[PDB]
C-alpha cells in the first residue's frame, strides 16, 4: 500500500494516507506508481494529479510543480510546489490564459522568456486538461 | 538408496527384452542416469530438515 | 501385449503407492516408511500449493493430481526403453485427449462455440469479435493442447535425438568411449537442460492453463 | 521543460512560474488567495 | 515429383515457427520488465501474458497445420 | 538580526542575507525567492547546514541545524545515487525543490 | 511440373506468417510495458492494441490467401 | 521449366511480407508504448503512426506487386 | 525424388530455430535489464526468466522434432 | 535451366526486402517514442528519421535491383 | 539427387544461425543497457549475461549440428 | 544445373541483406531515441552512429559481394 | 546435381549473415542509447561494444565459413 503524503507548502491534503496509487504528471512523466515503489525522485510537472486513493476514489488535483518523492517504501510524498485540487481552477481563465500565453510567447524572445511563456502556455494547457 | 537400485534393475530388464538399443545410445543415457544421483545424494541428506520438522509442527 | 499391458499398470501403481501411502500416513506409523513417503506429498503440498488457490482449494487438488500425473507420467517415460519413442509418445498422445478434454470439462462441454467465455472473454480473444475468440481458442486450447502433446513430444524428440545422435556419435567414434564421451557427457547434461527443463515447463503450461480455467471458475 | 530548464532558470523558477501560473490560475476569491502564497517580499539583502 | 515436392514442401512450412518462437520470448520478456516495474503480477499483467502467448502461437498452430498437410 | 550578530563577521562570507525576515509574514513564495537566485549564484555550495530556530513548542525552540547538500554531487554520489534510480535533472531539481521546502520550513520554524 | 511446383511453392508462402507471429509478440509486449506505466487499461491503450494486432495479422491472412491459392 | 518455375518464384517473393508483418507490430507497438507516456495521442503521435504504417506497408506494396507479376 | 527431398526437408525445418535462439536473447535480455531496476533477483523475476526461456525453446523442440522426423 | 532458375532466383532476392520493411518500423517507431519524450518534432529527431529511413530503404533498393537484375 | 540434395539441405540449416546471431546481440545489448543503469557489473548482471549467451548459442550449436550431419 | 543453380544461388545470397537493412533500423533508431534524452547531437552520439552504420552494412557488403561472386 | 547443388548451397548459408548484421545493430543501438544515460562513454559501455560485437559477428564468420566451404 502507500502512505501518501500529499502536500504543498501551503496545504497538506493527504498525509501518508492509504491511497492506492497516484498517477502523477511528474515532469518525469505521468506514471502510476501504486503503493511503495523504489527510490525514485520524480519531479512534478504541471499536470493533474490523480490520487487513486485505495478505495476507488480519486481526488483530483492539478499539480503545477514540485517533486514527488518516491521512497523505497510505501510512503510516497508529493510535495507539490503547487498542488491544488481541481475544484478551484478556472476554464474561463484557462483558455483566457492560454490565449494570452500564446500571444506572449511570440514576443517572449529568448528561450528563457519564451520559456516562461511556454511554461505558462503549457501550464494553461495543463489546466485546460482539466478544463 | 534401495529405491534407486530397484529402478536401475527395471530399466535393464526393459532393454534386455526389447531389441531396439545401440551400445552407444545406452552408454550414453546410462552416463545420464548416473549424473543426477550424485547431486541428489548431497540433496537427499539436506532434505530432511524441512519436512520432518514441518510434520512435527503442524 | 504384455509390453503395453505392463507399462500402464506400472504408471498407475507408482502414482497409486503415493496416492495410497499418503492416505495411510493419516495416523500411522510412521517408522522410516510412512514419514519418508509423507515428504512426497509434502513436496506437492509445499511446491504446487505455493501456486494453487490461486483458483481455490476446491480445484487445487484436482489439478495437482494432473500436475503430478504429468511429471510422474513423463518420469515413467524416462527410464523405460524402448518406451520414450513409443510408449511415452503414446502417453504424450494418451495425455493429449485428457489435455483436450481438460478444456472440454468446463470450457467446450459448457460452451463449445465460445469456451473462451469460460476461459477468456476479453483478452487474447476479442469479446467484440467472437471470431477472434474462437480462432484463439485454437491457440489456447485446440492448438496448445495438441502443442502440449507436441511439447512433450518435443522433449521425446530432443531426447530421441540425443539418443540417435549419441548412438550415431558413438557409432562414428566407437573408441570406447572415448573422446566422443566428452561430447556425449555434454549431450547427457543437455537432457537436463532440454527435457528436464522443458518437461517441467510443459506441466507448467498445464498448471497455468488449468489455473486460468479454475481461477476464472 | 527544457526550453525553460535548459533556459537554466531555477527549478524554483520553473516551478515558481508554474505555481505562479497557478496563482495566475484559480477562480474568483480563490485567485485572491493566490497572493498569500506569494509572500515573496523578502527584502533583498545580499552579501 | 509427387512424393518429392510434398517432402521438401513440408520443410519450408516449418520456417513459420521462427515467428512464434521469438514472438513468445518477447511477450514473456516485456512481462519480466513489466513486473520489474511492479506489482500487479497475479491478475492484470501476468494474466495478459497468456493472452499474448495465445495470439502468437495461433500463427504457430496455423503454420504447424500446413507442414502436417503435406506430411499426411 | 543575523546582521550584526552575524553580518559583521561573515559579512562577506555570507552569500546573501534577507530582510523582511519576519516583520510581515514570510511565506513559501519567499522561500522560493530566496531559493531561486541563490542557486543562480557563484558561491557554489560546499558543505551547508541550515540553522534556524526550530520551534519545538511556543515555549521552546531549539535552534536547529540541518545539512545543506545542494551540491549535486552529494546527490550525485554514494548510496544516494543508489536511492536515486533516476538522473541528474530531478537530482538538482529536487535538491532545488527541497531546498526551498526546507528553506521555507526552517524559516518558518 | 504443373502440380509438383504447387506443393513446394505453397510451403515458401507459409514463411510469411513469421512476421505476423513475431509482430504479435511486439504488439502485445509493448502493451504489457505500456499498461505497466499505466493506468488506462480498458480504452486508449488496449483499444490501440486491437487496432495494432489487426494490422499485424493482416499480413498473415493475406499470406495464407496466397498459400491456399497455390494448393486450392 | 517456364511455367513450373513461375510457381516456386512468386512463393519465395511471398515471404517478403514478413518484414511488413512485424514492422507494423513494431510501429503500432511503439505508439502504444508512447501514448502511455501521454498525452499527445490525438494528432502528433497517432498522426505520425499513420506515416510510419504507410512507410512500412510501402515495402508491402512493392513485395505483393512482385508476386502478382509472376502470377498473371 | 524419395531419397533426396527428405534431405531438403529437414534443412528448411532447421530455419525454425531462428526464433528459439533470438527469443531467448529477448527474454534473458529483459531479465538482464529488468534486474537492473532491482531488487527481486533471487526470486520473482529470475524465476520468470526460466519460464520464458522454456516457452521460447518450446518452439525450439517442436521444430527440432520435425527435422529429426524427416531424417530418421 | 537458363529460363527456369532465373525465376526462382528473383523470388529469393525479394525476401531480402524483409529487412527494409521491419527496419522502416524500428526507425520510425523509435522516433514515435522520441517525440513522446518531446519536443524536437520537425527539428532534430524527425529530421534524422528521414536520414534513418533512407539508410534502411537503400538496403531495400540494393536488394530490389538484384530482383530486377534476375528479371530483365 | 542423393549426393546432390545433401548440399542444398546443409546450407538451409545454416539459416538457423540467424537466431543465434541476433540473440547474442539482444542479450548483450540489454546487458549494455542494464550495466548503464548501474552498478553490479562484476557478477549478478553481467554474470547472467553469460547465462544468456549460453542459452542462445545452444539453439545455434544444435542447428550447426544438423548442418554438419548433412555434409559429413 | 551449372548454368542454372548459380542464378538461384545469387537469390539466396541476397537474403543476407535482410540483416544490413534491419540492422540500420535498429541503429538509426536508438540514436533517435537517445538524442531525445539530449544534448549530445554532434561529436558524440551521431558520431558513434557513423561507426554503428559501419558495422551494420559491413555484413551487407559481404552479402552483396557473395551474390556478385555468383553472377560475374 | 553434383556441380549444381554447391552453388545453391553457398547462397543458403549466406542468408545466415542476416542475424549477425542485425545483432550488430542491436548491440551498437543499445550502446547509443546506453551512452545517452551517461557518463562513462570511454570504457565500461563502448569498451564492451566491441565485446558484444565479437560474439555476434562470431555467428557470421562461422556461417560465411560454411558458405565458402561449399565454394572451395
Amino acid at each position: 500500500q502507500m502512505s501518501f503524503t500529499f502536500a504543498s507548502p501551503t496545504q497538506v491534503f493527504f498525509n501518508s494516507a492509504n491511497v492506492r496509487q497516484v498517477d502523477v504528471p511528474t515532469q518525469t512523466g505521468a506514471f502510476g506508481i501504486l503503493a511503495a515503489h523504489v527510490p525514485t525522485l520524480q519531479v512534478l510537472r504541471p499536470g493533474l494529479v490523480v490520487v487513486h486513493a485505495e478505495d476507488g476514489t480519486t481526488s483530483k488535483y492539478f499539480v503545477s510543480s514540485g517533486s514527488v518523492t518516491v521512497n523505497a517504501d510505501s510512503s510516497v510524498q508529493l510535495l507539490a510546489e503547487e498542488a491544488v485540487t481541481l475544484d478551484m481552477l478556472d476554464l474561463g481563465a484557462a483558455k483566457a490564459n492560454l490565449e494570452k500565453a500564446q500571444s506572449e510567447l511570440l514576443g517572449a524572445a529568448d528561450e528563457a522568456t519564451r520559456a516562461e511563456i511556454q511554461i505558462r502556455i503549457e501550464a494553461n494547457e495543463a489546466l485546460v486538461k482539466a478544463l | 538408496p534401495y529405491v534407486l537400485g530397484t529402478g536401475l534393475i527395471l530399466y535393464l530388464l526393459s532393454k534386455e527384452i526389447y531389441v531396439i538399443t545401440p551400445e552407444t545410445f545406452s552408454a550414453i543415457s546410462t552416463i545420464g542416469f548416473l549424473v543426477y544421483i550424485v547431486k541428489k545424494y548431497g540433496a537427499s541428506v539436506g532434505e530432511f530438515a524441512d519436512k520432518l520438522n514441518e510434520q512435527k509442527i503442524a | 501385449i504384455t509390453p503395453v499391458i505392463l507399462g500402464l499398470p506400472l504408471v498407475t501403481l507408482i502414482v497409486l503407492f503415493p496416492s495410497l501411502l499418503f492416505p495411510t500416513s493419516n495416523r500411522l506409523v510412521s517408522n522410516r516408511f510412512v514419514t519418508l513417503q509423507q515428504w512426497m506429498l509434502q513436496l506437492v503440498s509445499k511446491q504446487m500449493m505455493s501456486i494453487h488457490n490461486s483458483k481455490g482449494q476446491t480445484w487445487t487438488l484436482m489439478l495437482m493430481s494432473l500436475i503430478l500425473f504429468i511429471g510422474s507420467t513423463n518420469l515413467l517415460g524416462l527410464l523405460p526403453h524402448s518406451f520414450t519413442p513409443t510408449t511415452q509418445l503414446s502417453m504424450n498422445l494418451g495425455m493429449a485427449i485428457p489435455l483436450w478434454a481438460g478444456a472440454v470439462i468446463t470450457g467446450f462441454r459448457n460452451k463449445t462455440k465460445a469456451s473462451l467465455a469460460h476461459f477468456l472473454p476479453q483478452g487474447t480473444p476479442t469479446p467484440l469479435i467472437p471470431m477472434l475468440v474462437i480462432i484463439e481458442t485454437i491457440s489456447l486450447f485446440i492448438q496448445p493442447m495438441a502443442l502440449a502433446v507436441r511439447l512433450t513430444a518435443n522433449i521425446t524428440a530432443g531426447h530421441l535425438l540425443i539418443h540417435l545422435i549419441g548412438g550415431a556419435t558413438l557409432a562414428l567414434m566407437s573408441i570406447s568411449t572415448t573422446t566422443a564421451l566428452i561430447t556425449f557427457t555434454i549431450l547427457i547434461l543437455l537432457t537436463i537442460l532440454e527435457f528436464a527443463v522443458a518437461m517441467i515447463q510443459a506441466y507448467v503450461f498445464t498448471l497455468l492453463v488449468s489455473l486460468y480455467l479454475h481461477d476464472n471458475t | 521543460v527544457a526550453y525553460w530548464r535548459q533556459a537554466g532558470l531555477s527549478y524554483i523558477r520553473y516551478s515558481q512560474i508554474c505555481a505562479k501560473a497557478v496563482r495566475d490560475a484559480l477562480k474568483t476569491e480563490f485567485k485572491a488567495n493566490a497572493m498569500k502564497t506569494s509572500g515573496s517580499t523578502i527584502k533583498i539583502v545580499k552579501v | 515429383i509427387d512424393t518429392a515436392a510434398k517432402f521438401i514442401g513440408a520443410g519450408a512450412a516449418t520456417v513459420g515457427v521462427a515467428g512464434s518462437g521469438a514472438g513468445i520470448g518477447t511477450v514473456f520478456g516485456s512481462l519480466i520488465i513489466g513486473y520489474a516495474r511492479n506489482p500487479s503480477l497475479k491478475q492484470q499483467l501476468f494474466s495478459y501474458a497468456i493472452l499474448g502467448f495465445a495470439l502468437s502461437e495461433a500463427m504457430g498452430l496455423f503454420c504447424l497445420m500446413v507442414a502436417f498437410l503435406i506430411l499426411f | 538580526k543575523i546582521r550584526s550578530i552575524l553580518h559583521r563577521t561573515h559579512s562577506d562570507q555570507f552569500l546573501v542575507t534577507f530582510k523582511e525576515v519576519g516583520r510581515r509574514p514570510p511565506t513559501f513564495g519567499d522561500a522560493s525567492v530566496i531559493a531561486l537566485e541563490l542557486l543562480n549564484s557563484g558561491y557554489e555550495f560546499d558543505e551547508g547546514s541550515i540553522i534556524f530556530n526550530r520551534f519545538r513548542s511556543v515555549i521552546s525552540y531549539k535552534t536547529e541545524e540541518k545539512p545543506i547538500f545542494s551540491l549535486d554531487t552529494i546527490s550525485s554520489a554514494e548510496s544516494m545515487s543508489i536511492y536515486d534510480d533516476i538522473d541528474a535533472d530531478v537530482l538538482r531539481n529536487y535538491q532545488e525543490y527541497s531546498l526551498a521546502n526546507i528553506i521555507y520550513y526552517s524559516l518558518k520554524e
